[PDB]
Formats: C-alpha cells, structure tokens, sequence
C-alpha cells in the first residue's frame, strides 16, 4: 500500500488552497497541496473584474470602510449569509490586498490628476489628489456605490494566483499536480485524509494528515453553458458529500453572469455594460430601457439576466444553431475607447468569436458563473466531519447567501485562505490523530476495487451522452427562472441519469492516463451534486437572491430565512437528504429588509425582523449619542471572531 | 592548474563561493571577435572591389596598405601582419562560436527536425550561420594563409593571375556567399542580441534591421559577383607565357 | 457540410510496452468559429476517447493547451481551424517537455522547477505590515512589472526554442523573463550580482543563442527580444 | 524531415520503438575515416620523402601518380581527384571527431584540471589529439586545396619553390608535427579501442602498441624533418630570376 | 513532522536485511531498507572463507 503523510493536506491549488497552504507551512507544519492540474492554471487565474476591498484610497473610494462593504455584502446576499462571517471577511479583505501587494502583485496605482470617467449618472471627470498618488487604485465594479474593486490591469486573478503559488514554492510547500482526490478517509466522524488517484500512473494512494482542507472551486460544469473552466465539476464537493457526514449548504444558490460570449461561454467582463455597452435583440432593438427605464442596461446583473431571458421568451431572441442568444453592442463606445480600455475584450471576440467588437456585435446569453453553495462549515471553516475544512468557492462559509457580490469571490478565496488557514493550522498542530491501517486499507482497497469494476463493466451506457444529458437538464430546468413543475421533471430525470451512469462501459481498458476512466467515476459524482442543486431548488418554495421561483415570486422571510443542508447518509439512496439551518435574526447586525435591486415589498416580512430592527435602532442611538465609535457600536450589535493575527484595525488614508 | 582552478573544478564555484565570470567573458569575446570580422568584411568587400574602377585604383589601394606613404614602394610585409592579425581573430572567433554547434546525433536530429517544422526565419538563419561558419574552417583558412605569405602578389594583374591560373575562383566563389551570409546575419543577430538599437519600439527596430540585413547581403553579393567577374576576365586574358603575372605588380616599385 | 478537415494526431503511450509512436487521422467537418479545443473534444466524445490532451480555461488564459499546430507551438483553445487553407491540421505534443501521452506533456512541473531555480518570489529584508498603508509605487512602474508578470507559463517559448531543444538545462525564455520581472520590481532587493548567481552561466543567459522563436510565438506578446537583451547587457557587466 | 524522423525526434525511439542505430554508424565512420587518413599519412610520408633519394626518384614518383604509365607525360588532373577525395574524407572525419571536443567553459575547465591532476599518459595524449586535430582545421585545409588545384606543380624543383619562395615551410613545419602526433596516437587508440590485437594478454599487447606508437612517431618526425630540410635547401638555391621554377617540372613532359 | 510509511521496514542492508527485503517486496509489500552506508558495502562483503551448505 502507498501512504503519504503530511500534517496539513490541501485538496485544491487555487487561491484559497494555496493561501491556506502558506498559512500552515509558514508555521512548521509539513503541508501537501493536491491538484488536478498545475496550480497556477486554476480557474482563479481567469478573474479579470477585480478584488473587492475597502481601502478607501481613490477619490471614488474615499469614505469607504468595513461597514459600507459589510452592508453591500449582506443586503447583496438577500440575508442568506452568516453576517458574522461577512464581518470577518470585510475586515480582513484590506489586509489581504496589502499582503499580496507586499508579495509583488502589480496592483494598478493611482496617479495625481483628472481622468475621463464614466458614472453614467454623470459621465463626468474625476480628480485624484496628490496624497493619493502611488496608492492602490480601485474601479467601479459589482454595483457598489463605493468604488472598491482593486485590480492588476486586466489580469487580476492571474497575478494574484501567481504570487500565492510562488510563496508556496518559497516556503517549500509540496505541490503535487495531476493528482485527484476521489474519496475522503474518515472513521468515528473524523477526517484522516484522502484516497488519491494519480492521473498519470493510475496509482491509488492514501494521503493521511491531521487535518484536511478542500478548496476545490465551483461545480459550474454541471450546466451546459458556464463561464467555468472544464475542471470545475464539483468532485471536491462530491467526495465530501459521499462521506455521509459532511453537509452541503445552499447548493441551489447558483449565480449567473449576463454577458458571456455565446456559445463558448468565454467571459466578456462587466466593464462592457458599465462603459456603455448596449444590449440588443433580434431586430437590433435596445430593449433594456423597455424593462428598466431608469437604470436601463446599468441595472444590477441579477436584473439584466432576468430581462434578457424574458425578452428571449417573448420571442425576440436570435436564432442560432446552438440555441437562442442576444447581442452585445460595444461598437458605439468608439474604436479608440475599446483599443485602450477594453483592448482585452477586443481580443476575446476576435480569437473566439471571429469578430471585431468595434465593428460587429457579440453574441451573448446569461450562463452559470459562480457557486454560492458548497461544503457547509462553521466560522472557522470546519465541516460537520471533524478535521475536514473547506475554503473558497468550494465552501459555504457563507458570506454570500443567495447572491455573492461581484469582486467578493476572489476576495473570499484569499481572505478565507488566511482566516481558515489560521484555524486549520491551529487544528493540525493541536489535534492528535489515531491512524488505523485497517481503515486506510479499507478505503484504498475500496477505490482500487471500484476502478477495476469500472474498467470491467459490460454496461452499454455511454459516459459522455449521460454527462451531456445532465448538463442540458440543468440548463433547461435549473437556470435563471425556475418553477415547481419543471424542477420535478429535472429531479426525476437526474435520478434516472444517475442510475444509468452505473451501467457505463468504457472502451479503453488501461488504468493509467485514461481520460475515459476519469469520466467514468466523475460523472456519477457530478450527478449526485446536480441532484442537490435541483432537488434543493425544488424544495425551496420562495424567490431569494439568485434563486427565482416563478411560482413563488416573493422572498419568504417567515418560512425560508434558513439554509439548505444536503447530505447523503445512505450510499444506497438515490436522492439527497435535505435539512434546514435557521438563520437567527437576533444574531444579525442588519435585520432583513429591502435589498436595493428589483421589485419592492416583494418579501413576506418576518415579525421578528421588526422587533430586532428596533433593538438595533435603540442600541445604536444610545451609544451613538453617548459618543461611541462605529467599532464599539458594531461590537454591541453583533460580536464576531478573528484569529489573533488578523484582529488589528485597517489603517486608511485620512486617519 | 592552480589551486583556485582545482577548487573551482571540484566545488563548482570560485574560492569566494561565487560562480565563475568566465562564461561572461567568453560570451563577450565571441561577440567582439564576431563583430570585428563582421566590420572587416564590409570594408574588405569595398577595397577588393576597387578593380571595377580600373587597375590604377586597385594598384593604388594595394600600395597604400603596404604603407606606400612611408616606404619606398611600400613594404608588402605590412600586409603579412595585417593578415596574421585577422587570421588570429578568425581562429579565436571560430574557437568560441564553435561551442554553439549542435554536437551529437540527438542535438542535430532534433534541431534539424524542429527547424523544418518551425519554418521560422531567424531560427533557420542560425542554421545557415552554423553551416557557413563550419564551411569557412576550410575555405577561410586557405585564403588567409596566402595573403599572409604572398602579400607582394596582390594587384590587378597578380590577383587576376591567382584567381584564374591558380584556380582560386571556385573557392572564392563559394567563400563569397558563405562569409557574406554568415557575416550579415551575424551582424543582424549581434544587434538584436545586445539590443543596442532597441529603443521604445524594439519590434519596429528589429523589423528594420531585418530589411537592412537582407539589403546588405544582396548588395555585397552583387558587388562581390561583379568584382569576381572582373578578376576572372583579366586572368583569362593573361596568355603570354613570357610574362610573369604572379609577380608582375610587385615588379614595378619593388 | 463546413468542409472536411483532416486531423493528423501524434499518439504514443510511453507507459505501455506495446505502444509505438505513430500518427492517427480523423475526419472532422468544420463549423463556425471552430477551434482546436472544439475539435479535440469532438474526437474524444465520438471517435477516440483514448486521445490525451490538457485543456482548462479554453479561453487562452491558463496556458494549458500548448501544442505544436502545424510546426508552431501555440495554444489549442485559441486556434481556429478556419485559418488553415488546406483543411489539414497536424498536432504534436510540445517538444522539450516530458511527454505523458499523446498531446499531453508535463509543463507544470518543469515551470515550478524553473520558478525555484530563479527564486521567483519577492526578496525583501523587512516584512511590511499588512494593516498599514501599502508602500507607494509609481503607476508606470506597476504597469511595467505587470507586463512581464503576464506570462502564463504556457511553455510555447520553451518548445519553440531550438537551443533548449538541444541543451535541456537551458533555463529558457520564460525563465529569463521571470528574472527581469523581479529585477525591475522595487519590492525586490536583489542586485545584479545576486541575479548573476542565478542565471550567470552557460545554462543561463549566456546559453541563449538569440533564435528569437520565443518572441515570435509568445501568445501574450511579451517583450522577450528586448528584455532578454537587457538582461544580457547587465549580466555581462558583473564584476 | 520525414515522419520517422519526426517520430524519432519526439519519441526518442524509432517507429518500431527501438533506439536509433545512427550512433553506431556514426561511431564506425569516425574510426573508418580516421583509419584511412592514418594509413594515408604513413604512405604519404614516404612518397613525399623520396627526394632524399634524388630528383629523378621524386620526379619518377610524381609522374606515376599522374598515371604516367597510361598517358603521355601523365595527366596531373589525376592528382586533383586524388586530393579531392582525401579532402572530403578529411572534412568528414573532422565533422565526426569534432563531436568529441570539450565544448563549453565547464567541460574545458574540469577536463584540463583533471588532466593536469591525473598526470596520466593516455589521457594526456587524447588532449593532444583534440588540439592537433583542431589546429589542422586551418593548417590541413591550406595544403589540401593547393595539391588539388595545382597538381602540375609537384616536383623536386616546383615543390622546393613553394616550400621556400612561397613560404610554406613554416606551415609545413607545424603541420608535420601535428598530423604525425595526431595520426600515430589516433592509430594507437584506434587499436586499443576496438581491440583488434588484444588476444590472451591485452595488457602485454597494449604495452607493445605504446612502444610501437612512440617509435612510429620518432621515425616519421626524423624522416619528415630530413625531407623537410631537403626541400628547403633546394628552394634556397633557386636564385635565377629567368627560370620559372613553379612550373619547371611540368615543363618537361607536358 | 516527517513521516515515511511502508508495510515492511528493514534496518540493515547486509545479506540478512536485503534477502528479507526480497521476501517482503516479492509479495506486494512496499518495503524500505535503511542503511548507514551503500548496501553493497556491508561487512558481509568481506567474507572470503565460504558458505556452509550440505550439497
Ligand atoms: C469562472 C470565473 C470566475 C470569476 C471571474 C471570471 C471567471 C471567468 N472573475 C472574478 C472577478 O473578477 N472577481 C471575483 O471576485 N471573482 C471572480 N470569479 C470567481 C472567482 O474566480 C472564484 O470564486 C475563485 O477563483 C474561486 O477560488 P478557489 O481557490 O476556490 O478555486 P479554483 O481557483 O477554482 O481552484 C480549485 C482547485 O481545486 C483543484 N481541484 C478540484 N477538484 C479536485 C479534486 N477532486 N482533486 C484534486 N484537486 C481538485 C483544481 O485543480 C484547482 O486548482
Ligand atoms: C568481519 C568478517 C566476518 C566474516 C568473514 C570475514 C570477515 C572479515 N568471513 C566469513 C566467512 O567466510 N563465512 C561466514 O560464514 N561468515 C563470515 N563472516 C561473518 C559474516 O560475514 C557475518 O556474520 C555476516 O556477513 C553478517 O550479515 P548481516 O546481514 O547480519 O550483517 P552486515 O553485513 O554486517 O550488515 C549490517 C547492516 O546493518 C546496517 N546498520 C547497522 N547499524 C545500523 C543502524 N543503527 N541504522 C541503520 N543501518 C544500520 C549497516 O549499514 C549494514 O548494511
Ligand atoms: C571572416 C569570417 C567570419 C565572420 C565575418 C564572422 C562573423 C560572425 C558574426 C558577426 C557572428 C555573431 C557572433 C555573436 O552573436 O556574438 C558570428 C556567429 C557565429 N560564427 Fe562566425 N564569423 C566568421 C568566421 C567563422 C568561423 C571560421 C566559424 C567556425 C567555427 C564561425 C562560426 C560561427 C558560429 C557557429 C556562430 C554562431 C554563434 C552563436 O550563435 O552564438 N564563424 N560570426
Ligand atoms: C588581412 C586579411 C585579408 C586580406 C589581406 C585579403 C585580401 C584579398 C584580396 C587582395 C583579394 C583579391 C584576390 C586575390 O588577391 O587573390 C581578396 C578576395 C576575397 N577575399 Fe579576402 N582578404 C583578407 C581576409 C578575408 C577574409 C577573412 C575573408 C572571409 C573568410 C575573405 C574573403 C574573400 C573573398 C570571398 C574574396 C573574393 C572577392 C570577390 O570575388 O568578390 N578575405 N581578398
Ligand atoms: C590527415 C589528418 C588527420 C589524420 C591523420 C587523422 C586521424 C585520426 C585518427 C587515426 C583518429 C582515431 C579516430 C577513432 O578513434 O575512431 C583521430 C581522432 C580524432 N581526430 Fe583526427 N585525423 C586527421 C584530421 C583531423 C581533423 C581536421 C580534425 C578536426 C576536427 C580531427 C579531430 C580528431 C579528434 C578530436 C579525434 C578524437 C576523436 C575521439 O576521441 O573520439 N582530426 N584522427
Ligand atoms: C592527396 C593528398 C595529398 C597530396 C597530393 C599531398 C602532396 C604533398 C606533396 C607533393 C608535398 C611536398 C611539398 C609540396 O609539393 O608543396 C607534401 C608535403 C607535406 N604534406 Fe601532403 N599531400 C596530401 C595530403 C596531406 C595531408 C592530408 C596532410 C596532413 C594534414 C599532409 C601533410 C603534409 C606535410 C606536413 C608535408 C611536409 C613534409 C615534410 O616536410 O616532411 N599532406 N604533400
Ligand atoms: C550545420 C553544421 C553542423 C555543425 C557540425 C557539428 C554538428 C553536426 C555534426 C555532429 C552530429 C553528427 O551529425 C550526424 O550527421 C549525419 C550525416 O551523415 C546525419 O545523417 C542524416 O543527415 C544527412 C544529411 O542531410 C543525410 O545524408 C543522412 O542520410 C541522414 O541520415 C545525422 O542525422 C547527424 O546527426
Ligand atoms: C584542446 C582544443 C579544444 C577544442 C576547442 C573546443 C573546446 C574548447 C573551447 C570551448 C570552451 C571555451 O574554452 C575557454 O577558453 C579560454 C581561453 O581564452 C580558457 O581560458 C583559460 O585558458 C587559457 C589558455 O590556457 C588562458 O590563457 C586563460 O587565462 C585561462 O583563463 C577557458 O578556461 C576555456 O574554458
Ligand atoms: C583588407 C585589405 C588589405 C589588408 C590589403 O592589403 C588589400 C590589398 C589590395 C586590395 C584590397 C585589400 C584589402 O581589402
Ligand atoms: C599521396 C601522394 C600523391 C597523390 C602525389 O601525387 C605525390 C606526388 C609527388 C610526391 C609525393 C606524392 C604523394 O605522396
Ligand atoms: S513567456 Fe510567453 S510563451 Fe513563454 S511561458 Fe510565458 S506566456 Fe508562454
Ligand atoms: S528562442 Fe531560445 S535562443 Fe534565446 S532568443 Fe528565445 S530563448
Ligand atoms: S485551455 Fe487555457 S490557455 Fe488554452
Ligand atoms: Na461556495
């Protein structure tokens, strides 16, 4: 038997995984990072919008602080997030930027002077003072009133990921790629590591550690149309769910982006709309104003996506051999504006769409983008399965609720990596584990048996046809608009698809470098993941954040101010087991109210919200009058935790 | 062998635990010698082509190198040194550049395959550099020893005699194409390797240097082919068996 | 029909004793905006699920799909069949990298090695405080470091480099570029002598023969040509 | 480039998944060409030294190579081919043996240090082989082009003319020591490398071949130095400006 | 902490250790042999009398 031991095992080499690996290595814990591919190729590298953090450096950032950021995040989540976690987040975000800055991340800087700026509420000019010069800049992104999205030109994710990966190399972390975690080792409700398959040799190896962290990214590829990389299939989520102990949180909370290139799904940054981009239909008609006379194509993403789908349903969509789409017209911004400010958008359309965005229109359509759902954890990042932690998009640390804020996901990866990294490091150093060879042997022989059975199956089903059918079902039934009747149809079919997936047969019989065999065990996992999203989408009879139930348009704060928890305790069952974790309003710093975007009074008000609201107004006013800083007031409304290391306040310009 | 060289050989570093600077010096000299031979050939192509302007010019040039304006009819021995110096540099440059040749079956195979696959200009040109350079080991050595040991036999008549009656034209013909392709490409590469003229638009600069490279080659080839024919014809017109053409030019002013 | 494309693919499984290097052809019908990414996946799911290849972002960002497309190292996902007036496309795995199988090579581990070799990380004595104002940097300086930091380790400049094909210990274009990326970064305190101890030898900067193939195939159009030259001048002046 | 060569380049093996046999063939030819040049030089040393037996012998030898016994006074052009053939082999051998030179600072440094440290004969001799061989790139090329392009100028008079009046003696003097040390050591090594004469007591066989090697060198050097002086003296006695020594021997039997 | 795992750990690379290592490896047990020096330099190499066996 092959066994590898390390104090801290990290599954996932993206921003969250690598940063967490830094936190454990820097304090003497031997740590291994497992990854499907070279770590600096993770989906994190694709980020081009930026990272949200309240620095308050630039003119449009002036006045910004933890409180403002915190609020956008909570109201953005539609109150489905753990506000305490959101506080831990907003507070640490500033120091994540600065640390990355200290590590070489080439953040775009501010320079004294006036500049051409688009506010589309006034496409006026902005002035940056001299004392702001040389500090980290920010851009308008995510719809926040305060511009706090930091960026490194148009390759933010790229540079960020490279810095963290390089720190890992500097600290001597063990990066092992082309290695896939296919199962978690656990006994008596504690995680002891993972059974891993070497994608090249095909060897099944047991990786044991005192603590295991899953930072496997999103499960976006369970949809046919998605912005995600081809490696975001949620298997990380799956192996956690397959322990029968750990739970998945809000898997039905999937977020879509409105303007990905159709049909490839290659992202066309939000800056297109923000700078003036125009959405047109089959007739070339600018339709957003029709639906949103005020904000027009500058409405919140959530809205735009819905409108685009509505318009298409009204039969005004473009007919294409890959389906219906709409048009994105950026040409009206001028050629000089594109070749300098959107020089990267011009390359995307040429290389992949075969068009010049300054001369032609780009085919677009909303598609799956971010996964709010994930392995459920406490504020420390630990799952119900002791010793198993999760961070980043793969988790449901839950600071996103039902709508993650644009710019908050890459931010969360690094931040959670820092905070969970600490808690994880502490767990590993302090906990003491009892490793039984009998158990290691059970899990390793177990997966060897499984691989063998796959290679020997005489089943007649095709893994690809099964996989493709799954992504169609998800796209057609679990997208932007959902209704009970269709969800039931989807759940039923996904469950049937799951059963047939076990009668798959593959042509290639080898155990090493076998892409066909990879699909063989992955698709079944992807199906169990899809079932949690679909079935959870069916059972949640309300419309919250990204979850829109046509048959239940109003957000139900009475019966649904909770969190969906999925599990699969019985390996023989064919549908996920759902439970709910109620969000206690009494622990909220901000009581459930209007979110800012969309219809109004579109929510069944919960009576305890009002009571709590007063409690808030009361306590706030008394201290606010008694001469008290925003800090003391915050502590009085909702005290949160933070590792000692990140407890410090964030110095800002104008302090 | 010195202790330091023993220590460096066995430790991989200098006695101060630093990497040798030899590689740096070696790299420098390879370019320096390459640059010298490069410029030398440009000039050489002109001063040798003066015969297109009449024997009086050619003869005038020939005499000045022998330091005409300092000695009687000029001491040819001057050219002997001038040649010895170029020969040495020639040797040194070959010795240093030689390090860059593919040097075994695998290297040769994989690089040749790659070149044909790539169909990439600057890569293909380097192959030419390697080839021509290797060819000159033989071609260049011949010419250099004669000029060095028979300086008094340079002239419109004498040179034309060797060119034809001594069968140098075949060698000369080939060496002409060799040294010019080698030298001009080597100069072009020398420029982009050190980036002397990069500036703010290196891409534009490089593009120019490439056109420049080609032009220089064409010119020198045409000029060289003309000068070639010149020497050839004259030699072919030296029919009198009573005339000593080899030393005819020398036998004018001692 | 979109026109029949003849797809010639290099196949070889070094881990199998019965496998031998050979080519295999597939007949694919061209489609609109068709890329090699689309093609390879078509072939996988319907003609031959044996074929190995690495794709991730499928958006020319990660540098995962580098391979030889008609003799030129380039990113598969960003390559359009439409650009081949012949309908005959030949695919080879990137040379100069350990071959896993077929079109799949190991670029990731070579790069991590290259990164360690050049100590690809900020070298500073004093650790700045992450709760205080970040140190100020001139926007122009930030822009420059960014330009070189854009490298996506696709491996195309390594595979395009004849020198590296012949002498495997050559640090390569990407490696030389990495040095300059830190050289011009104010945050990094290393001096020229420091960098000399890294790439100041025949396997380093002096091993470069200025073939420039790297500069001409780099999918991110990094200023390799001039930047390599910049580094050579500086390294030849140490001492 | 062929598919097989593409496949071999990229797979490291032949299409049958076997290692190339080229290395074997390349090794063979290097020895073959080395062996040919080796034997050729032994013979060459004798036929060129015939001048110690009088101009009539030398002249007699010279004429026979031009196939005297088949043509009028013998067609010198025969020697042109004889020379072209040796030149080609000469080129080929250098091209193959060249692969064996140290080829960078590190290799050169560590090997030189090692040699001086080892004070080991056969190792030191290889260094000589490398050196002399490198030197001949220049020295050998010169001689070979003349014999090839001026075959009608071989003879006790003519040869003596070139030796002295054309200043070949300096080159000849050096090439003599070079090609002989190179060739005899190369022959000795060629024998112990393939073990043609090993037998039951290789140690005794090798010991003999070493004494044999040295003897052959001494003999050929002395002989070569004598023959050298011969050509030198005669050339130094060609004072008449009215006599055309370069083509004197040819001007006897056309 | 550094931990190495194998099914069968052998301390000693002489005749007894190496032969025992063969017995465990040949039957699928991953085995490590630890030694102070290269295994073929063990004192066992010094034997010149011979090996007693009733053939
Ligand atoms: C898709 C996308 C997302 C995105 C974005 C643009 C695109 C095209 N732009 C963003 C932006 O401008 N601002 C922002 O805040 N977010 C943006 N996002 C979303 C964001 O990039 C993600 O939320 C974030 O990158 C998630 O980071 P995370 O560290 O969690 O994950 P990752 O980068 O995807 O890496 C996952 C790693 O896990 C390994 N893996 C996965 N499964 C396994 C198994 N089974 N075994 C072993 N390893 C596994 C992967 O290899 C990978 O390295
Ligand atoms: C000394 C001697 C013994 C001997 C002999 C001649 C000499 C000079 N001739 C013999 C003969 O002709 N016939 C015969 O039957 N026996 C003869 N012997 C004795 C015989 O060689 C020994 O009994 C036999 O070789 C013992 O074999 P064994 O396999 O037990 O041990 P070994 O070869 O000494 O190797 C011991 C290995 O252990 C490693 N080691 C030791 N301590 C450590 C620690 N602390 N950690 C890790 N490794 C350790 C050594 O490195 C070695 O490899
Ligand atoms: C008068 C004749 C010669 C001229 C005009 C000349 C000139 C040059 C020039 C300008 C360079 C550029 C060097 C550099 O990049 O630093 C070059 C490169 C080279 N030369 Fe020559 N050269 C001559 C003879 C030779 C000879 C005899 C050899 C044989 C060994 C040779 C082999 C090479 C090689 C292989 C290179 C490439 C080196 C590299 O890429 O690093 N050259 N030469
Ligand atoms: C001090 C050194 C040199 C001297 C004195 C010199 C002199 C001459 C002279 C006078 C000629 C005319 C024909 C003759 O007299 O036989 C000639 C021709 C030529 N030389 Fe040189 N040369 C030198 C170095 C070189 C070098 C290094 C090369 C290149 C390897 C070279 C290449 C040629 C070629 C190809 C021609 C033919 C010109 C034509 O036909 O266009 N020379 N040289
Ligand atoms: C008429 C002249 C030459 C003679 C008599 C000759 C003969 C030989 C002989 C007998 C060998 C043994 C080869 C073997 O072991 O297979 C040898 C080795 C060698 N020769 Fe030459 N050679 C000649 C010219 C050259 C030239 C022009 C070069 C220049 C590249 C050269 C470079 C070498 C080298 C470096 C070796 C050692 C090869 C090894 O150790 O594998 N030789 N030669
Ligand atoms: C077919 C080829 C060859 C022919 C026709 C030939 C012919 C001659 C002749 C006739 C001489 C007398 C002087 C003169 O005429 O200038 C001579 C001398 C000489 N040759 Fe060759 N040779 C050939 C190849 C070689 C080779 C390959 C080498 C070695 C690189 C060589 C080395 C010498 C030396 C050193 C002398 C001087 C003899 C002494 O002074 O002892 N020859 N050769
Ligand atoms: C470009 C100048 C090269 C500089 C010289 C030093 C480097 C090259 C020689 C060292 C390696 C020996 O090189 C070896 O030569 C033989 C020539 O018979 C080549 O042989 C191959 O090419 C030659 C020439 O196109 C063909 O006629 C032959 O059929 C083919 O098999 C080997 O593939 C090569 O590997
Ligand atoms: C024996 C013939 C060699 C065959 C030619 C090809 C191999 C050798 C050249 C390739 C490597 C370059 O070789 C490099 O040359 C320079 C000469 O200035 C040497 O320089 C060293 O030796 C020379 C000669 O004794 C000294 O004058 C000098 O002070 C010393 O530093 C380098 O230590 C060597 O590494
Ligand atoms: C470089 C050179 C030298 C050194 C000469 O002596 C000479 C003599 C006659 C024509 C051209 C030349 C010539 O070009
Ligand atoms: C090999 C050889 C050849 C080919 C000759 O033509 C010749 C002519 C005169 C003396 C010696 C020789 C001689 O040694
Ligand atoms: S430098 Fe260019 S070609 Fe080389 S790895 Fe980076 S992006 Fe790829
Ligand atoms: S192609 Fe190679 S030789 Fe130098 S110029 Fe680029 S790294
Ligand atoms: S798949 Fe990422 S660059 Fe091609
Ligand atoms: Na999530």
């Amino acid at each position: 038997m092959k066994v590898q031991y390390c104090d801290s095992l990290v599954i996932g080499g993206g921003l969250a995984g690598l940063r967490a690996a830094v936190a454990t290595q820097q304090k003497g814990l031997s740590t291994i990072v497992l990854s499907l591919i070279p770590v600096k190729r993770s989906h994190s590298a694709a980020a081009q919008g930026g990272m949200q953090a309240s620095l308050g450096n630039s003119k449009m950032s002036d006045g910004d602080n933890e409180d403002l950021h915190f609020m956008d995040t909570v109201k953005g989540s539609d109150w489905g997030c753990d506000q305490k976690v959101a506080r831990m987040f907003v507070n640490t975000a500033p120091k994540a930027i600065r640390e990355l800055a200290a590590w070489g991340v080439p953040w775009t800087r501010i320079h004294k002077g006036d500049r051409m700026a688009i506010i589309n509420a006034q496409k006026t000019t902005i002035t940056e003072e001299d004392f702001r010069h040389g500090l980290i800049h920010s851009r308008d992104f995510g719809g926040t009133k305060k511009w706090r999205t930091c960026y490194t030109a148009d390759a933010t994710g790229h540079t960020m990921l490279f810095a963290v990966a390089n720190e890992c190399l500097k600290l001597g972390v063990s990066i092992q790629d082309r290695k896939e975690a296919i199962a978690l080792i656990h006994q008596d409700g504690k995680c002891y590591g993972a059974v891993v398959r070497d994608l090249v040799t095909g060897d099944i190896i047991a990786y044991v550690a005192k603590g295991t962290l899953i930072a496997t990214g999103g499960y976006g590829r369970i949809y046919k149309n998605t912005t995600n990389a081809v490696v975001c299939e949620g298997t990380g989520t799956a192996i956690a769910l397959e322990t029968g102990i750990a739970q998945l949180g809000n898997m039905e909370a999937v977020q879509f982006h409105p303007t990905p290139l159709f049909p490839s799904g290659i992202l066309l940054t939000e800056g297109c709309r923000g700078d003036g981009g125009i959405l047109r239909d089959v007739d070339g008609h600018r339709f957003m104003p029709d639906y949103e006379p005020e904000k027009k194509e500058l409405a919140s993403r959530d809205v735009v996506s819905r409108r685009m789908i509505e318009h298409i349903r009204k039969g005004k969509g473009v007919q294409s051999p890959y389906g219906q789409h709409l048009w994105l017209d950026i040409s009206i911004l001028g050629r000089k504006h594109i070749e300098t400010n959107l020089r990267d958008v011009q390359e995307i359309c040429e290389y992949f769409a075969g068009i010049d965005p300054a001369e032609k229109w780009a085919p677009v359509l909303p598609m799956q983008h971010y996964s709010m759902g994930g392995i459920r954890t406490d504020y420390r990042g630990e799952a119900k399965l002791k010793g198993l932690f999760s961070a980043g998009e793969a988790a449901c640390w839950d600071m996103h609720g039902f709508n993650r804020l644009g710019g908050n996901s890459v931010s969360e990866a690094v931040v959670a990596g820092m905070i969970v990294g600490e808690y994880f490091a502490e767990h590993c150093a302090n906990t003491q584990v009892d490793l039984e060879t009998k158990t290691l042997e059970k899990f390793v022989k177990g997966q060897e048996a499984y691989m063998k059975s796959l290679v020997e199956s005489k089943g007649t089903e095709d893994v690809f046809k099964i996989k493709n059918r799954m992504k169609d079902v998800m796209d057609d039934n679990v997208g932007i608009f959902r209704d009970g009747p269709h969800l039931e149809k989807a759940v039923k079919e996904l469950e049937e698809l799951y059963k047939k997936s076990k009668n798959v047969g593959i042509k290639n019989k080898r155990l090493h470098a076998n892409p066909e065999l990879e699909e063989a065990y992955r698709v079944p996992m992807m199906l169990k993941v899809a079932l949690c999203v679909a079935k959870g989408a069916l059972d949640r009879t309300e419309s919250r954040g990204a979850h829109n139930r046509e048959d239940y348009p109003k957000r139900d704060d009475i019966n649904w101010l909770n969190r969906t928890l999925a599990s699969w305790p019985n390996p023989e069952q064919t549908l996920p087991t759902l439970e709910y974790e109620a969000l206690d309003v009494n622990e909220m710093e901000i009581a459930p109210g209007y979110r800012g975007y969309g219809a109004k009074g579109n929510y069944i008000e919960n009576p305890l919200s009002v009571k709590r609201q007063e409690e808030i107004d009361k306590i706030q006013s008394e201290l606010e009058a008694a001469g008290k800083d925003r800090h003391a007031i915050q502590e009085a409304l909702m005290p949160y935790e933070l590792p000692a290391k990140y407890k410090a306040r964030n110095e800002r310009l104008g302090d | 062998m010195t202790n330091e060289s023993i220590l460096e050989s066995y430790s991989g570093v200098t006695p101060e635990r630093k990497k040798s600077r030899m590689p740096a010096k070696l790299d420098w000299w390879q370019s320096a010698t390459g640059l010298f031979l490069g410029l030398f050939m440009i000039g050489h192509m002109f001063f040798v082509s003066t015969i297109l302007l009449g024997d009086n010019v050619m003869l005038w040039v020939t005499k000045k190198f022998e330091l005409d304006f300092i000695f009687e009819g000029g001491k040819p021995i001057v050219v002997s040194f001038l040649a010895a110096f170029v020969f040495a540099v020639f040797i040194a440059h070959a010795f240093l550049a030689m390090r860059k040749f593919p040097i075994n079956y695998r290297q040769y195979l994989t690089f040749k395959t790659h070149k044909d696959l790539m169909r990439h200009g600057d890569t293909t040109l380097w192959w030419i550099q390697a080839m021509t350079g290797f060819a000159m080991f033989f071609l260049g050595s011949v010419h250099l020893y004669i000029m060095m040991t028979q300086p008094q036999t340079i002239g419109p008549v004498s040179s034309s005699f060797r060119m034809v009656s001594e069968w140098m034209w075949p060698l000369y013909l080939v060496l002409l194409f060799a040294v010019i392709l080698h030298g001009s490409v080597g100069l072009y590469r020398l420029a982009v390797k050190w980036g002397w003229f990069d500036g703010e638009t290196p891409d534009k600069t490089r593009a120019n240097l490439k056109k420049l490279k080609t032009l220089m080659s064409a010119f020198l080839i045409v000029l060289g082919l003309l000068t070639f024919g010149a020497y050839v014809k004259k030699g072919l017109e030296q029919t009198d068996p009573n005339i000593d053409y080899k030393y005819f030019d020398y036998k004018r002013t001692h | 029909m979109g026109r029949m494309l003849t797809i010639r693919v290099f196949k070889y499984d070094p881990q199998s004793a019965v496998s031998k290097p050979h080519f295999q052809e597939y007949k694919i019908e061209e489609a609109p905006s068709m890329t090699i990414f689309i093609v390879l996946n078509m072939i996988r799911e319907t003609y031959d699920p044996d074929l190995n290849f690495d794709f991730v972002c499928r958006a020319g960002i990660c540098g995962s799909c580098g391979m030889m497309i008609n003799g030129r190292p380039s990113l598969a996902c960003r390559t359009l069949t439409k650009d081949f007036e012949d309908g005959v496309i030949t695919l080879l795995p990137l040379p100069a990298f350990k071959l896993i199988k077929d079109l799949s090579v190991d670029t990731g581990n070579w790069f991590n090695g290259m990164s360690q070799r050049v100590e690809s990380w900020i070298h500073a004595q004093k650790e700045h405080d992450i709760s205080k104002l970040e140190e100020r940097i001139e926007p122009e300086v930030a822009q420059e470091v960014f330009e070189l930091d854009r490298c996506i380790e696709c491996g195309c400049c390594i595979a395009a480099c004849g020198t590296k094909i012949m002498r495997e210990d050559f640090v390569g274009a990407a490696g030389l570029n990495r040095v300059v990326r830190f050289m011009i970064d104010p945050h990094d305190e290393r001096t020229d002598e420091d960098y000399y101890e890294l790439i100041g030898d025949d396997d380093g900067v002096f091993g470069c023969m200025t073939l420039l193939a790297c500069h001409d195939v780099c999918p991110k159009n990094l200023p390799l040509q001039s930047k390599i030259a910049y580094l050579r001048r500086k390294m030849v002046s140490v001492n």
